[PDB]
């Protein structure tokens, strides 16, 4: 009854490694005060949104759309260089799939309100790939793993692009150590302000 | 401009507002020997206000004789982010932590003991409607129009007259 | 049951012997991934394109239509291919098989349904297949013939992007 | 108990619709899984998707290559805008409305091609590693293993 | 051959110092107690196995390549496009610049993302029964009883050496700055 | 963490005192690095 992520403490209720990626990590008990239906969903969608992300990042380095205001190698650049017109349509468009793909259920009181929703489970399967239900079980854990592994990786590229103002990969091929003068952390009531 | 009112990027009074502040943090300056923190701090004072200026100057702002800057708000799109803009955000706002306060109001009368829900919040539900609020426009009108928002004249308690 | 292809390896359970070329080859799955009749199609659609590519590669490095050598001179391979996109030629090839190909987005479209074997458009205009056992000597001769020309396709134009040469003269020198 | 984002209307005293529907399980190649109408995914499903989107792709092919092609004196073309073509008779309006005001790819400079890219506006294909290799380099170039190397000799 | 009780087997300890854990099950090919750290307790044990096996393949294959390339033979024309040295890390420095390297890189990776990595994959679901190791490569014949009795153990202990001498090989050569033979 | 601390942390004037210290520190944080906000810049 002990947790296997971590051995010293209790495995958390609400998990039972019924889900995809359950080892049993929740030593803040998130789980017990907030349903695990609602955190897999907000896991699931983090995930997907991180795994294009970081994807972004590298493509965005590589290969690029025509154009001057697409050629931005690093990809905070990119934010700010891409046409605002554009942007603001993707945020729109974004907006109406959240709306239409949840189909109307999309507060923490009404989602799921239908018995047949699923955490994660929109529907979306175009080409029919999660047809196989053999299949089914490691989809889902190669999902959950990818959709963990991408926000620890974006997290890492977007403050490596912030403390080494370089593209990711460009960072790797002309890396520069920290000089630690500058990017100094905290300090704001130290020094008493200014 | 509007209303004879000068932008306040030409007016010569915003532009001495803009000097006498800066005179006025130089001569405390003048006490100080270079490397010292008060000296830094009113340098910093100083960029900060000279940034202010710059930037009210480049705004679209109106200033008036005194070469203070003036809003217009009587609607036109011209200066919409002074009243119109600003005013959309708290209405958005308001209206979320109204519909949120609401809405845990109507689920604490469903309790066991309505009133401890109120002195003793429970913060996962309560933390449950602070969420629900982004949508508070659509899910309030809703809410009106399946007349479960107004309660009719005749469930209402009122005074004998 | 085991891989005759890959011994070590499982049979990959959405492959069977009425398959045409089957050599039980699936070893990461992807049988079971997409659906079947898909990649049939595909397979034999990219066997065909292919088998024109590796065709066009050998007989435009022996001859070449009249005219065409003053459009477009020293150029080959991928070389002709922007030059003849200024002019109308590409445009007009692209044309002509996107036509064929939304008959044969309906027809892969039927196939999925059920109603059509993978790479059946029935044409077959020269009487070839009307034995039962030279159809079959054909299926397999067709998918293994248009396998090799994919290698083929690729090998050559990955030539041409090292030396500049194409498939013949990289014969002829080195 | 309410146990805190549980998402069900009738824990948090709110009003639901009591009508959920059965959710069924065939797909649709641009569309989701969910319910629909009966007959809706006879007629609307993968064929019709299919067969739209490839019909779309392709009369984007005469869309994307539209002007007025006139020959000269020998048999070269030039290319104009449909705007030069002036209708006869709408009084007032002497140019009209065409195919290029609802695909105005010459505005914003995209040469649009029937691959949807042209020889102007190409994508932009790039190499990141510049050059060089992982490890043991020379010059203006130094790659994070060799700061592992630089590091551990020193 | 299996040789049970007198070597590998079950209830044989090389170092008596450690006493033969219960843990260790006396059924896979060249074991012989040996796991002072407890390590079979928990790992899955086809899987450690097949990576003993792996990592001896390499060992004896890097074992002969050291060998080869430090007693100065080589193939037709290698030398003139490499280098004339016989430090394994210059020839490996040198072999990666002109590309050869990364073929052997290419084409090692292309049979782990296709073969390596589905035969691992049913080896340890439960699906093929695939003994750890096994990629039916016996062409020259040598099967039967030999293979799965002597020749088990031989692949397992000899590669075993060979990680050791490959080891011992590469470090003494880089503090001596010289090579074997 | 006991529950009856818990129950203590969610009395009115913790959560008030919290809430309120909270969104003060936000509105000062905001005003920390973008100062001197008289206008939506637009
Ligand atoms: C209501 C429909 C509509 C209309 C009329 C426009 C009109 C415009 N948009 Mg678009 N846009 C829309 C919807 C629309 N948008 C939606 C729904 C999104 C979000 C997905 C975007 C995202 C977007 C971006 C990011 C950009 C535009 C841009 C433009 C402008 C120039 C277009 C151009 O030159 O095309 C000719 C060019 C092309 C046809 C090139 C196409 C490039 C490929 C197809 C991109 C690949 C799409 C990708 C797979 C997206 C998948 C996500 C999606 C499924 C959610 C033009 C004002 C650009 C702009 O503002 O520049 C000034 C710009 O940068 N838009
Ligand atoms: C969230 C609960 C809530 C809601 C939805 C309303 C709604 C309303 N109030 Mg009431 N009110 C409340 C709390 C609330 N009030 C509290 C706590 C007090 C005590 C200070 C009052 C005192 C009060 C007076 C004296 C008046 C109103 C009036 C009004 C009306 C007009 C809007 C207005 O004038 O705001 C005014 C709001 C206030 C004066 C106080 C609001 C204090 C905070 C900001 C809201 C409460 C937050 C609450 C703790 C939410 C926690 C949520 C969490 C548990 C999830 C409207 C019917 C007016 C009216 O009748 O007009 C027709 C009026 O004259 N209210
Ligand atoms: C993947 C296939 C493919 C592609 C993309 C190209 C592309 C091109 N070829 Mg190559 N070519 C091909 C196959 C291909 N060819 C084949 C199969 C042959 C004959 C063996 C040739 C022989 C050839 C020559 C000799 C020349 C070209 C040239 C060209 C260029 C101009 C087009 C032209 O006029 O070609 C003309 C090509 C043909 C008329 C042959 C078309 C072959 C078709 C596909 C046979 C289909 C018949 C089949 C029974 C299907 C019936 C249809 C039915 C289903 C309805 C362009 C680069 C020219 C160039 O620029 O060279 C520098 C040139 O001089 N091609
Ligand atoms: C896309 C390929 C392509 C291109 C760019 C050309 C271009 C040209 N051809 Mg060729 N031609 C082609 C395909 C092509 N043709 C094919 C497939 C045939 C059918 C066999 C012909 C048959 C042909 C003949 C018979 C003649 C030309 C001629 C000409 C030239 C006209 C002057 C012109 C430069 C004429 C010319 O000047 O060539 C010497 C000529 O007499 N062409
Ligand atoms: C002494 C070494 C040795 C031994 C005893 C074995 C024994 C075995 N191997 Mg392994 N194997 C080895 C080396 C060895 N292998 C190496 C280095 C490789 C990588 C090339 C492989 C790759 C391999 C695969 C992929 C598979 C096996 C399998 C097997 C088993 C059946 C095959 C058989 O019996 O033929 C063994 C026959 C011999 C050992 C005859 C001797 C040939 C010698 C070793 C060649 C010497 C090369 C050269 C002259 C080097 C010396 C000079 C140098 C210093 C310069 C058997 C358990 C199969 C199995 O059942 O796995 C569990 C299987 O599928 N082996
Ligand atoms: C070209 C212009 C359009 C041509 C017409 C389109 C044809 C489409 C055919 C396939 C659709 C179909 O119905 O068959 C789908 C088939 C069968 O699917 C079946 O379709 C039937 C239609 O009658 C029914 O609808 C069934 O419900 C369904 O089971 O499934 C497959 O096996 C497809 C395999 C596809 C391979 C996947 C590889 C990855 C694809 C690219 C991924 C890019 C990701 C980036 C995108 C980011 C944003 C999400
Ligand atoms: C149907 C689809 C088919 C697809 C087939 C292709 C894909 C198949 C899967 C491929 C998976 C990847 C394989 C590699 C592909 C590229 C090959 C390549 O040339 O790479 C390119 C690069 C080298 O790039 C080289 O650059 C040189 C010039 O500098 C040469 O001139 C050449 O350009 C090139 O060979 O490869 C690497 O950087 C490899 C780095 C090391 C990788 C591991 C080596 C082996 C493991 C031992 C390492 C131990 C380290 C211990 C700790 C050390 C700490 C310092
Ligand atoms: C699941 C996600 C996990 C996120 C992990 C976070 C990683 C980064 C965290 C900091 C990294 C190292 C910090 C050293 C940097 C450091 O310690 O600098 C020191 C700084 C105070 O300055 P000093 O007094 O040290 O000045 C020292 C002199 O040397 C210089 O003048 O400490 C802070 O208060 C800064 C953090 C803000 C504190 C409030 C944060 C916002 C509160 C929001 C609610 C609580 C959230 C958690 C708060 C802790
Ligand atoms: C002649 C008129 C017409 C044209 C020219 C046309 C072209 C295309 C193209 C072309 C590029 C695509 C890609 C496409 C795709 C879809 N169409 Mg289609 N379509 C037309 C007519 C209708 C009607 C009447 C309906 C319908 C539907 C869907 C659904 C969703 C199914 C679902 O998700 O369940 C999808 C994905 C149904 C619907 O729900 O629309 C919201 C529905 O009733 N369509 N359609
Ligand atoms: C909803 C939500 C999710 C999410 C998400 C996220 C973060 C989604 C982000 C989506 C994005 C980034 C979409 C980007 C679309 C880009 C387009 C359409 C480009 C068009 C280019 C054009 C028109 C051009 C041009 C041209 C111009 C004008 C002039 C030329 O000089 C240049 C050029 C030739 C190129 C997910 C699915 C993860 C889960 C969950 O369900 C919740
Ligand atoms: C599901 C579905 C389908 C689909 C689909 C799609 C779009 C699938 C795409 C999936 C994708 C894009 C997965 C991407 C995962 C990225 C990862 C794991 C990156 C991790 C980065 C790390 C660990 C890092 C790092 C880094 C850091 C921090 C330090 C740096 O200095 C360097 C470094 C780079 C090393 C389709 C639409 C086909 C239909 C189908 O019917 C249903």
């Amino acid at each position: 009854a002990k947790s296997k992520a971590v051995p010293f403490l209790s495995q958390p209720e609400a998990l039972d490694g019924s889900m995809a990626g359950d080892v049993g990590f929740d030593p803040f008990g998130i789980s017990s005060v907030i349903d695990i239906k609602w955190l897999r969903e907000s896991e699931l969608k983090h995930g997907r949104i991180c795994m294009l992300a970081a994807t972004g990042c590298l493509v965005q380095e590589v290969v690029h759309l025509p154009g001057p205001a697409f050629s931005q190698k690093m990809a905070l650049n990119a934010w700010a260089a891409a046409p605002r017109g554009g942007m603001i349509s993707i945020l729109v468009a974004i907006g109406l799939i959240e709306m239409i793909s949840n189909r109307f259920a999309l507060t923490a009181t009404d989602m799921f309100a239908n018995p047949n929703r699923v955490p994660g489970d929109l529907g979306f399967d175009p080409l029919s790939l999660g047809a196989n239900p053999a299949n089914r079980a490691r989809f889902e854990l190669s999902e959950v793993i990818h959709g963990r592994a991408a926000m620890m990786g974006f997290s890492g590229m977007v403050h490596q692009m912030i403390v080494s103002k370089q593209a990711p990969i460009e960072q790797l091929m002309h890396f520069k150590a920290v000089d630690s003068s500058l990017m100094k952390l905290g300090g704001a009531a130290g020094n008493l302000g200014y | 401009d509007v209303a004879g009112l000068t932008p306040c990027g030409e007016s010569k009074e915003f532009a001495r507002r803009l000097d006498g502040s800066v005179k006025k943090l130089q001569t405390r300056l003048s006490k100080y020997e270079a490397g010292t923190p008060p000296a830094l701090a009113l340098q910093k004072q100083i960029d900060k206000t000279k940034n202010r200026f710059d930037r009210y100057g480049k705004a679209g702002l109106l200033c008036g004789t005194d070469g203070l800057p003036h809003l217009i708000t009587d609607g036109r799109w011209t200066h919409s982010g002074e009243f119109v803009i600003p005013g959309l955000l708290f209405l958005y706002v308001a209206g979320w932590i109204g519909w949120v306060g609401r809405s845990y109001v109507l689920f604490a009368r469903t309790a066991d003991k309505p009133t401890e829900k109120e002195i003793i919040i429970d913060v996962p539900v309560a933390l449950s409607f602070v969420s629900t609020g982004f949508i508070w426009p659509f899910s309030a009108f809703k809410e009106f129009t399946s007349g479960n928002l107004i309660v009719p004249a005749d469930e209402i308690t009122v005074s004998p007259r | 049951a085991m891989s005759e292809s890959v011994p070590f390896l499982k049979k990959p359970e959405a492959l069977d012997s009425s398959m045409a070329g089957y050599a039980g080859f699936d070893p990461l799955g992807l049988s079971s991934i997409a659906d079947i009749k898909f990649l049939q199609e595909s397979e034999i659609k990219h066997c065909r394109i292919a088998m024109l590519a590796a065709a066009g590669s050998i007989a435009q490095d022996i001859f070449t239509f009249p005219g065409v050598s003053k459009v477009v001179g020293t150029a080959k391979m991928t070389g002709v291919h922007d030059v003849l996109v200024k002019q109308g030629a590409m445009g007009q090839i692209l044309l002509w098989t996107s036509f064929l190909e939304v008959f044969g987005t309906i027809a892969l479209l039927e196939t999925l349904d059920g109603k059509r074997a993978p790479g059946d458009f029935k044409f077959d205009p020269l009487g070839f297949s009307k034995n039962a056992e030279t159809a079959k000597r054909y299926q397999l001769s067709e998918i293994k013939n248009g396998r090799l020309a994919m290698l083929a396709t690729g090998g050559m134009v990955h030539g041409y992007f090292i030396t500049g040469k194409g498939p013949l003269e990289l014969l002829t020198n080195f | 108990d309410t146990t805190g984002f549980s998402g069900v209307p009738s824990q948090f005293a709110r009003p639901e619709s009591g009508v959920y529907p059965a959710e069924p399980t065939e797909q649709t190649f641009l569309g989701m899984r969910g319910p629909r109408a009966p007959g809706h995914r006879e007629n609307f499903g993968g064929k019709h998707t299919a067969t739209m989107l490839a019909i779309a792709a392709l009369l984007w092919q005469p869309v994307s290559e539209a002007g007025m092609y006139r020959m000269g004196a020998d048999g070269a073309l030039t290319k104009s805008s449909f705007s030069n073509m002036e209708v006869p008779g709408f009084g007032n309006m002497k140019k009209a409305p065409t195919i290029e005001s609802l695909f105005p790819f010459a505005k914003n400079g995209f040469d649009a091609s029937p691959a949807l890219f042209g020889k102007g506006s190409m994508i932009v294909v790039e190499d990141p590693r510049d050059g060089c290799g992982a490890y043991a380099n020379s010059g203006a170039c130094h790659t994070f293993l060799d700061e592992i190397g630089d590091a551990l000799k020193k | 051959l299996w040789n049970e009780g007198k070597i590998q087997g079950k209830g044989v300890s090389v170092i008596p110092l450690f006493p033969r854990p219960a843990s260790l099950d006396g059924t896979f090919p060249g074991d012989q107690g040996f796991d002072p750290f407890g390590f079979s307790s928990w790992v899955n044990m086809k899987f450690v196995a097949e990576a003993e096996i792996k990592h001896c393949r390499l060992a004896m294959l890097a074992f002969a390549g050291i060998m080869v390339e430090s007693a100065g033979i080589s193939f037709p024309g290698a030398t003139s496009v490499l280098g004339s040295s016989k430090n394994i890390f210059e020839i490996h420095d040198k072999a990666v610049a002109s590309g050869a390297m990364g073929q052997i890189l290419l084409w090692v990776s292309f049979f782990e993302v296709v073969a390596g990595v589905p035969a691992m994959n049913e080896m340890l679901n439960g699906e093929s029964s695939r003994i750890p190791g096994y990629y039916a490569f016996d062409p020259l014949g040598q099967g039967k009883g030999d293979k799965m009795g002597r020749m088990q153990l031989s692949e397992i202990q000899n590669g075993r050496l060979a990680m050791l001498a490959v080891s011992g090989i590469v470090h003494h050569t880089l503090i001596t700055g010289k090579g074997p033979l | 963490m006991d529950s009856n601390f818990l129950k203590y942390l969610s009395t009115a004037p913790v959560l008030f005192t919290v809430w309120l210290s909270f969104t003060a520190s936000f509105i000062i944080e905001a005003n920390r690095f973008f100062p001197d906000m008289l206008y939506f810049p637009m």
